[PDB]
């Protein structure tokens, strides 16, 4: 009786893999059809302002974030820089953060398809959520007066205009299936953990610079933090199934473990935020059909799933 | 040289590594092999030289030079390496770059006092590097073409700063050498051929300055077929080698 | 960038003796996978090493394995990239001594160093993480089921890194890079202990794991 | 003595001779390697386990032994049974590209979602005009490909043998490892009883899986229909 | 039936369930709903009957398929060991042609074509698992069957629909109301290829024009005007 | 009340061609296929697919990449793979006109891209499983009202966007499949599903268009 | 502003309008990096021309049955200038123009077909400039590919041509290179014939024809001057290689 290890069944033959664990009522993750994987954080242990005691001088990492679900770790830090402007809940007042999606798996070299389209959609996903507001960004410089005469000190306010610019980068290690929605819920608590460093000032211009210890929060609107789920509709065919000693389809949620990734073709993704809204959908039917009511039980494990990783911390 | 057979391989470290070493053209372990050098033929540089090896391989080095402050620019010198045939982005060229960075830092490569024109400016010397070609391991090669394009080498001098319009001065500094060695078994070679560098059990790269053994020192796999594990007396050798037979590489070079 | 999202050009970056832990095969899509943190008074690094392959190489037909190493700066872009390569050089050297190649012909092995977290409270430094390095390597080799002849450590004294195999019997790496002047024999004396207890740790690692 | 029964790198097992009597010859099998130590500035030969895992002295035809060290408690070889999927056919040869090597998938990761949502080959993405020949060995879901020749498709019957009744583009076949060959292909063979097509779907992939059901026929359940193969026998 | 129907892709296909239909073209049997659909956008062409319709879907193409029995237009690219590399359209998969597949042809008297010949010829084998096949003899004698080299005339890229019709289609005027004008050769290549040549080159540069032109204009009727206002030899 | 333009065969050095415009939006596209794919794109049992747009203004990025990804999630299901194994079949879509602000949104050029893509898919003579239309949908910040083929302006004042791309078959009467729902911004359940509703209808009308205009032009170069 | 042309018809360097500057070349310098090797000096400029082949193709593309393939690697050093470049020029737009220029100039010039599946690698090191760098890089290449003894129908000789006004000003330097339009010829041999026409900057069109004429002249010198240096160089090396 010739026998492959699941790993090689998932490489040689992944769509029987899939319908013959489906037959059984599981998955070839060794999850049930609604199950998600857990998740795990450690929020702002790189940030320089991790500990307040002790600021981290040569740190430059403004927000902190560890994420692990199942045997998946993310690593998101936020940096920041300032730009000279220049010259509602309409998009145009909103601003988005520029994150660096690095997926880690055996190649070196420019970035994959899915590290510039998961960067790409967390940007866009960020901008249209609308979570960082453009006035929120503002910097108000403070000014650098001399003491007396012998050296200097700040004064901040409790003149040109300036802009907060965030950047994040973020590094997936053992990817085992699709890892935008980790990538976004690791950057939402990242984001949450941000604090922007207060900045001062001294044909001809003078450069601004940021104060050392000082820190204001960067508030987000937290009833715009959404969280991201995703799904696979599966159709059973009849031959694949298992004796367990007319057409039927599952639904499945938290995709991985390959078999699922390079089988299933009909999938569902949702941002959804605790309050009850929803700030990203996509429906992709690339295999089987996809009806409304897996669209409803897709919503509502979404938010439940909003629910749950909004609350489970803090 | 390179992509010997097996044969060839086991005929060489045999005779690499009987006692006493037995090297293809019959050299001593210590001796090198014929170069020579030729200065100041780029009239639009500070400084500059070139190495012909034997062998065939050809070291072009430029010495230039710039105003700076200190406090803004930390490092008063700055190598670039260009190996032909290599693209800049290639490991073994950051390798030596980093390397010859390491061993020329003003900090205690050479004297940076030697560099300073006012306590606010001084130049900034950049060694430029053009390895024409190479068949071994060029880190000597590069250190002797540098050694003697430094020793040769004219700077404007100071009267913001201004300079003399058609006297300069003779920059004095004592450059530092890099030397590679060649273990094989249990003998220490200097100035290894392609054949010899194809065979070894490994490599010593040390550096030497004002007539000392200083830093950097390397072991570098001069090949990936027979990289082997050596003995510390080995080590041992290499540096009393190098530091014997040095003071006559550095009388060779510095008589002009 | 066109294959990146780095915000607008205008804006500018913003101005302002020790415990071992070893684990491995946490790493799902790689052959093998090391995690090494390392805590001493004052200061605590912590770094990742994964082992893609033995995997096909684009070129002609080699005889024997052929091993990258790749040097990744974690957080904090703490190096130079020319060090980088450098150190990863040494480190090729020190394993193409280790790791058994005649087994593996037309066959590359690619090795990631993730230096995730290194922040010394203290108050050059690629010296004292050489020898994690090393030991990561070597842990994700072995685990990665690469042959390797040895338990290829080191130990770092002085700014003098001394890679050994063999019961410290004989070296596979030399790194001196400035660091002070001292005599080469105490500093070979406290790498080689470093050495054989980073040794004990990796093979208790290894039985207590794999 | 007792050879050790756990075994790590560059740990000794045995010396390269024992009597015990007979005098056994130890040969350096699968991870292990005869290495030449120094000792007490003497030299002794022993047997070192290069791998983590049991030591295995087993006994095959003044007599020598095999000493080897099994994982637990990769490459392709000549004679290793490797799985791989029929990539390109000729009236000369089928290509194939490695997908596992003895109950172990190579590579570890075939890269799925790199190149985005379609149905896309390891390479037919962005990251694939990009990739750094210099500073890796291959791209990411690169694989070892092989190649199966018509005449070592059969044992028998070898002058005439017609490769497009015996594989199919898609099909999953258990071959074995017959020569190195060059550094793009491995050579394959399928002359064997346990070797040949193990999975295959009719329409060439498109259609539902076929079971094997003859020597030389799978059919397919929702058919009926029969198609022609060489299928690997099964138990 | 005899009434020709333009049809969607995914549209239901309107012919008697109970009568046996041969599918050509345009018609896919799905392999794993054994359902008939439409897949090509165009024209849905059943013929009268036979022992059995043929049902297919004419559509607007430009991009060839090799299919058996077609007649074809090559120019060789490369010479191999015992075949021909040809192309029957650029960046198209290339064909084979055996060097024993012409009249008279042994492995003492070889075939005397170089790269970048024209060569008229048959597709005999089509698999979609293997490269095409095609031949400049008749498969069942051995001799000339009309194939072989097309020597210093002109070549003209033109859409698959017109070529047919060229070939197939006796009532089309384009080769009427060429002979009107001057005597020239023609060799017509299912591939979209159509060869010309005349005596005088003057002439198959006005052949060449005008047939270029024909192919534009989806009017039939207008041929003779612009043949008439090519020949007039304007620049 | 939604007019659309639509052209065919308007390349020459190409299998299929299309020219799509809705609003401001114009984008046109071209199909090369099946062709031969190099080695690293080749599939063993289907069709291998080569993707690309470009933006109206600038060089493209990972905006555009995007784009690119979305297309690729509507046309691998819509042809029929399957019948050209170890071929390529090149896709490229050049953007003249956005028809929207580029910096905020990217539906409209989305939209266009799919159906002329489709369009030049059917003009190259590509199998094609079945019939497809896609539509940009918006709600507004005051009005909360559901608009299908938004202006620019309209999209300025947007609380939501939506792309939607179905599948049609049997005349397109019948929905086979939803191919693609792009939907970013602030919703709700019930909002979605009317829009899902309003926005199959129009799409039924645009499928019955592109019919119409696909016969048009196509008709002619057959014969009876 | 400075008299580029004196009334007395002399430049800042000391020319007048229709002479070369200093022209030396050598042959085989390079034996063992090399098949063909030439140094080069044409005023300041000093450029080392090293071709390699015909060889073996490193990849088993880049192979062509019909003809050997001609590669052509310009290295601009960064201390060729006064002031050192802190960037590197390989992969330029410039470089790339220059390099695929200079290709194409040999392509027609040299016998590529009877070197069939072969590969002809041509590496240039810019090591001094001072204007009319394109001419230079010419000579360069037609001297060490001679050297090379790989076979072409003739010479082809670089040189440069400013236009200061009504005057035109003979192989121009760095300084009159700025503030002047420049003209770069490749003349093939004694011939009338061009090569290479390289002009960048604005010239008024009823002038262009007088530029070319002393150009082409200017050129056969150059040509009678590398013919010089090789027949000495074969005289030298034909007569003691005898007994
Ligand atoms: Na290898
Ligand atoms: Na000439
Ligand atoms: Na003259």
């Amino acid at each position: 009786p010739i026998t492959f290890p699941p790993e090689v069944l998932a490489r040689i033959s992944p769509e029987l893999s899939l319908q013959r664990h489906l037959s059984l009522g599981i998955r070839p993750c060794l999850r049930k059809y609604e199950e998600f994987r857990d998740v795990a954080i450690e929020n702002n242990t790189l940030s320089r302002y991790a500990d307040a005691g002790n600021i981290d001088t040569k740190n430059n990492i403004l927000g902190s974030n560890v994420l692990k679900s199942g045997k998946t770790i993310v690593i998101t830090s936020i940096t920041g820089g300032i730009i000279e402007e220049t010259s509602e809940d309409i998009i145009a007042n909103y601003a988005s953060v520029y994150p660096v999606v690095e997926v880690e798996r055996g190649r070196v070299g420019a970035c994959t398809d899915e590290e510039m389209t998961i960067s790409q959609k967390l940007h866009d996903s960020i901008l249209h959520s609308r979570i960082l507001p453009k006035k929120a960004l503002k910097v108000k410089a403070g000014v650098r007066s001399a003491n007396e005469d012998g050296t200097f000190s700040v004064l901040y306010p409790d003149k040109r205009k300036w802009s907060y610019v965030l950047y994040a980068k973020i590094v997936v290690l053992s990817r085992t299936g699709p890892v935008f929605d980790l990538c976004w819920n690791s950057l939402m608590y990242a984001l949450q953990s941000v604090k922007l460093p207060r900045a001062f000032i001294d044909r001809e211009t003078y450069e601004i610079i940021c104060d050392q210890t000082k820190s204001v929060p960067l508030m987000i609107n937290a009833k715009n933090i959404a969280f991201a789920s995703n799904y696979g509709i599966v159709e059973l065919d009849p031959e694949c199934q298992l004796q367990n000693s007319k057409l039927n389809t599952v639904l499945i949620a938290d995709l991985d473990t390959e078999a699922e990734e390079t089988s299933i073709h009909s999938t569902i993704s949702i941002l959804a935020a605790p309050s009850g809204n929803y700030k990203q959908l996509t429906l992709m039917g690339g295999g089987a059909k996809i009806t409304p009511e897996m669209i409803k039980r897709s919503l509502l494990l979404s938010r439940v799933r909003a629910d749950d990783l909004s609350t489970r911390f803090n | 040289h390179m992509s010997l057979s097996v044969a060839e391989k086991s005929y060489l470290y045999d005779s690499l590594a009987s006692t006493p070493s037995i090297r293809p053209d019959g050299r001593l372990p210590h001796q090198f092999r014929p170069i020579e050098i030729f200065t100041d033929f780029l009239p639009s540089s500070n400084g500059s030289s070139r190495i012909i090896a034997s062998d065939g391989s050809e070291c072009i080095v430029s010495i230039k030079s710039k105003v700076v402050d200190h406090h803004v620019e930390n490092e008063l010198l700055q190598v670039d390496v260009d190996i032909a045939g290599q693209r800049d982005d290639a490991l073994v060229v950051e390798t030596i770059t980093s390397l010859l960075n390491k061993v020329l830092k003003s900090g205690s490569g050479v004297d940076s006092s030697k560099l300073q024109l006012t306590k606010k400016y001084s130049f900034k010397i950049f060694v430029d590097v053009l390895v024409i070609s190479s068949h071994s391991h060029p880190i000597s090669l590069i250190s002797f073409a540098i050694y003697s394009a430094l020793n040769s080498t004219y700077l404007p001098k100071l009267i913001l700063p201004t300079f003399h319009d058609y006297d300069m001065v003779k920059l004095d500094i004592n450059p530092p050498l890099v030397f590679i060695l060649a273990v094989v078994g249990n003998n220490m070679l200097l100035d290894p051929a392609a054949n010899e560098s194809e065979v070894a059990n490994n490599g010593l790269i040390i550096s030497w300055s004002n007539g000392k053994i200083t830093s950097p020192i390397r072991s570098v796999a001069l090949n990936d077929s027979n990289v082997k594990s050596f003995k510390p007396h080995l080590l041992k050798q290499g540096l009393a080698m190098v530091e014997k037979y040095a003071p006559d590489v550095v009388r060779s070079l510095e008589n002009l | 960038d066109r294959r990146r999202l780095l915000g607008p050009a205008a804006a500018k970056p913003m101005a302002f003796e020790q415990e071992l832990s070893l684990h491995t095969g946490f790493i799902e899509n790689c052959n093998g996978s090391a995690l090494v943190e390392a805590r001493s008074l004052g200061h605590q690094t912590s770094l990742i090493t994964a082992v893609y392959g033995p995997r096909s190489i684009r070129g002609s037909f080699t005889s024997q394995g052929t091993i990258s190493i790749q040097l990744k700066n974690g957080l904090l872009e703490k190096y130079n990239t020319n060090e980088l390569k450098e150190v990863s050089s040494f480190l090729m050297g020190i394993f193409n001594s280790v790791v058994n190649l005649s087994r593996y012909p037309k066959s590359g092995i690619d090795i990631f160093v993730y230096l995730t977290y290194d922040k010394d409270l203290t108050n050059s430094q690629i010296s004292s993480l050489i020898p994690h390095c090393i030991t990561s390597i070597t842990l994700a080799l072995a685990d990665a089921g690469i042959e390797l002849v040895d338990m290829a450590g080191a130990g770092e004294a002085n700014g003098t890194v001394v890679s050994f195999i063999k019961n410290g019997e004989e070296i596979v790496g030399f790194w001196k890079d400035d660091g002070d002047d001292e005599d080469l024999l105490e500093c070979l004396d406290r790498c080689k202990e470093q050495y054989n207890r980073y040794r004990d740790l990796m093979i208790s690692c290894l039985m207590n794991q794999e | 003595f007792q050879f050790p029964e756990i075994a790590y790198p560059g740990k000794l097992i045995c010396p390269q001779y024992g009597t015990e009597d007979i005098i056994f010859n130890y040969v350096p099998g699968p991870g292990t390697k005869l290495i030449q130590y120094e000792h007490n500035g003497r030299t002794l030969e022993a047997i070192t386990a290069t791998l983590v895992g049991t030591v295995r002295c087993e006994e095959e035809k003044v007599k020598n032994i095999l000493v080897s060290v099994l994982p637990g408690t990769n490459l392709p070889k000549e004679g290793d049974i490797v799985l791989t999927r029929v990539t390109r056919l000729s009236l000369q040869r089928a290509n194939v590209e490695i997908l596992a090597v003895e109950d172990k998938p190579s590579p570890i990761d075939s890269g799925i979602g790199s190149n985005g949502s379609g149905i896309v080959a390891a390479g037919g993405g962005s990251g694939a005009a990009t990739f750094s020949v210099s500073q890796a060995s291959s791209d990411l879901g690169e694989t070892f490909r092989g190649i199966i020749r018509s005449q070592d498709v059969r044992s028998t019957d070898r002058d005439r043998v017609k490769v497009i009744e015996c594989f199919k583009p898609g099909d999953i076949v258990r071959a074995q490892v017959l020569s190195l060959g060059d550094g793009t292909n491995y050579y394959l063979t399928t002359a064997r009883n346990d070797l040949g097509v193990v999975f295959a779907r009719a329409a060439n992939g498109a259609g539902g899986l076929m079971y094997a059901t003859d020597w030389q026929m799978m059919t397919s359940p929702v058919t009926g229909a029969t198609e022609k193969r060489k299928c690997a026998k099964p138990f | 039936d005899s009434m020709s129907t333009f049809i969607f892709p995914g549209d239901s296909f309107p012919v008697d369930p109970t009568t046996p239909v041969k599918l050509g073209p345009g018609i896919y049997c799905d392999p794993n709903t054994q359902e008939i659909r439409p897949v090509n956008t165009g024209v849905l062409h059943v013929s009268a009957k036979g022992k059995v319709q043929t049902a297919y879907i004419d559509y607007s193409s430009k991009r060839y398929i090799p299919s058996v029995n077609d007649f074809v237009i090559g120019v060789i690219i490369g010479t191999f060991s015992d075949s021909y590399k040809v192309s029957l359209q650029n960046f198209s998969s290339s064909v084979s042609l055996s060097y024993m597949a012409f009249p008279n042809a042994s492995k003492k008297n070889r075939p005397t074509l170089q790269v970048g010949d024209l060569v008229y010829a048959r597709v005999c084998t089509a698999e979609k698992e293997l490269e095409a096949e095609i031949e400049c003899f008749d498969s069942t004698t051995g001799r000339d069957a009309g194939f072989g080299i097309l020597e210093d005339g002109m070549i003209i890229d033109v859409n698959l629909n017109f070529a047919r019709q060229l070939l197939f289609n006796n009532d089309f005027p384009l080769l009427k109301v060429l002979a009107a004008h001057t005597k020239f050769e023609v060799a017509i290549g299912l591939n979209g290829k159509i060869w010309v040549k005349c005596e005088e080159l003057s002439n198959t540069l006005a052949c060449y024009r005008t047939i270029m032109e024909c192919c534009q204009k989806n009017d039939t009727a207008a041929f003779k005007d612009i043949a008439k206002r090519q020949f007039k030899e304007i620049l | 009340s939604m007019s659309v333009q639509a052209e065919i065969g308007i390349l020459d050095h190409v299998d299929g061609s299309s020219e799509f415009v809705s609003q401001d939006t114009k984008v046109i596209c071209s199909v090369t296929g099946p062709i031969e794919p190099k080695a690293r794109q080749e599939l063993p049992t289907q069709l291998a697919l080569e993707i690309i747009v470009r933006p109206a203004k600038g060089v493209a990025t990972t905006r555009e990449k995007v784009l690119e990804d979305k297309l690729r999630a509507v046309l691998t299901p819509l042809i029929t793979r399957h019948c050209y194994p170890r071929q390529l079949c090149q896709i490229t879509c050049q953007i003249l006109e956005s028809g929207e602000d580029e910096a905020e949104f990217s539906l409209r050029e989305l939209s266009c891209c799919i159906n002329a893509a489709f369009l030049a898919l059917v003009d190259a003579g590509i199998a094609l499983n079945s019939m497809c239309a896609s539509i940009p949908i918006a709600i507004i910040k005051d009005t909360s009202d559901i608009i299908v083929d938004p202006t620019a302006e309209q999209l300025k004042i947007s609380l939501s966007v939506h792309t939607l791309a179905l599948e049609f078959v049997n005349g397109g009467k019948v929905v086979k499949n939803v191919l693609l729902l792009d939907s970013n911004g602030d919703f709700n359940e019930d909002q979605l599903f009317s829009l899902l509703e309003l926005g199959e209808q129009k799409c039924q009308e645009l499928v019955t268009n592109i019919r119409r205009i696909i016969q048009d032009n196509i008709s002619p170069r057959l014969v009876v | 502003r400075l008299e580029i042309y004196s009334p007395e018809g002399l430049r800042l360097d000391g020319r007048r309008w229709n002479e070369l500057r200093r022209f030396e070349s050598s042959i085989n310098t390079h034996p063992h990096a090399a098949d063909g090797s030439s140094y080069m000096e044409q005023g300041n400029n000093k450029i080392i021309t090293l071709v390699k082949g015909p060889k073996e193709p490193r990849l088993k593309s880049q192979m062509d049955t019909s003809k050997a393939l001609l590669n052509v690697s310009v290295n601009i050093t960064k201390f060729s200038k006064f002031e050192r470049s802190k960037s590197s020029h390989k992969n330029e737009r410039r470089v790339l123009e220059i390099q695929t220029s200079l290709v194409r100039m040999f392509e027609k010039n040299v016998m590529l077909n009877i070197y069939p599946r072969t590969v002809i690698d041509i590496e240039i090191h810019v090591l001094e400039q001072d204007g009319g760098i394109m001419g230079s890089l010419i000579n360069g290449i037609t001297l060490a590919l001679i050297d090379a003894g790989i076979s072409m129908f003739d010479y082809i000789s670089g040189i440069s041509v400013g236009l200061y006004d009504t005057t035109p000003l003979l192989d121009t330097n760095s300084l009159e290179e700025n503030a002047m339009s420049t003209v770069t010829l490749g003349v093939v041999g004694k011939s009338e014939k061009l090569s290479l026409l390289l002009v960048e900057d604005k010239i008024p069109l009823d002038r262009l024809e007088n530029v070319l004429a002393i150009g082409i002249a200017g050129a056969h010198r150059v040509r009678d001057l590398m013919d010089e240096e090789l027949r000495k160089h074969a005289q030298k090396r034909v007569s003691n290689a005898s007994a």
